[PDB]
Parts: structure tokens; sequence; C-alpha cells
């Protein structure tokens, strides 16, 4: 009432696990940008 | 498949998957997976006419 | 027109621009874009030109 570090670990883990998963949806790779909506509104398809 | 016609001198370029102009946006279109070849040839002297 | 060694600078401001008066002039004999294709210019807005 007034210690369960190894639960609040594993339920930490898996967090900071997905909120890297999503923050790569953000990251070019060598592109021109992030979202598809661009590069299909300025280039042509080739 | 033999395709033929005649064109420019300088409109050769756009007879090549993937280009755009007059000649390849609405006369002739070549897709993008082409797979043949295109030859050309200068023909001043049979075509054209004083 | 302007010299090469000192080129010009204009800056299009807020407008109603219309590519396609240029892109089917036909009387350019050399138009190339990069960033962008061409025929998806008049369907796009930006902050200068």
């Amino acid at each position: 009432s007034s210690a369960l570090g190894k639960l609040q670990d594993v339920v930490n883990q898996n967090a900071q696990a997905l909120n890297t998963l999503v923050k790569q949806l953000s990251s070019n790779f060598g592109a021109i940008s992030s979202v598809l909506n661009d590069i299909l509104s300025r280039l042509d398809p080739p | 498949y033999a395709d033929s016609f005649v064109i420019r001198g300088d409109e050769v370029r756009q007879i090549a998957p993937g280009q755009t102009g007059k000649i390849a946006d609405y006369n002739y279109k070549l897709p993008d997976d082409f797979t043949g070849c295109v030859i050309a040839w200068n023909s001043n002297n049979l075509d054209s006419k004083v | 027109f302007a010299s090469v060694y000192a080129w010009n600078r204009k800056r299009i401001s807020n407008c109603v621009a219309d590519y396609s008066v240029l892109y089917n002039s036909a009387s350019f004999s050399t138009f190339k874009c990069y960033g962008v294709s061409p025929t998806k210019l008049n369907d796009l807005c930006f902050t200068n030109v």
C-alpha cells in the first residue's frame, strides 16, 4: 500500500516496441517523401 | 507484331516506354513493360517533295 | 531576355496558374519536369513559384 517492477517492465517493453513500429511510418528510407499520396501526385507511374 | 509509320526526325525519342509528347500522348503509345525493339531510319529522299 | 550570368528572378505569387497552356503549347523544344510529372501540375498547390 505504501515493488511490481517485473510486471511493470513487461507491460512497458511491449508499448515501447509498438510505438517504434508506428514511428517508422514516417521515414523516407531514401525516397522523396513518406506519404503515398505525395509520390502519387508529383510523379508519373513509371 | 510489326507497326509502321512516319514521323519527324526528333520525334523518334518518344517511341519508347514511358514518354510524353504529342506523339506518345495521342498518336501511338507503347506499354510500360514493352518487350520488342524499335527501328528507325531517315527517309528524306522518298517522303519529302519540293 | 536576361544574360546567363545574371539571370532574372520573378517570384510568381498568389494567382491561378494554368500549366496546361504551357504544357500543350507545342512551341517548346524542351519541357522536362522533375519533382512532378507535368500533367498533375494543374491539380496541386504550393507556397511560391
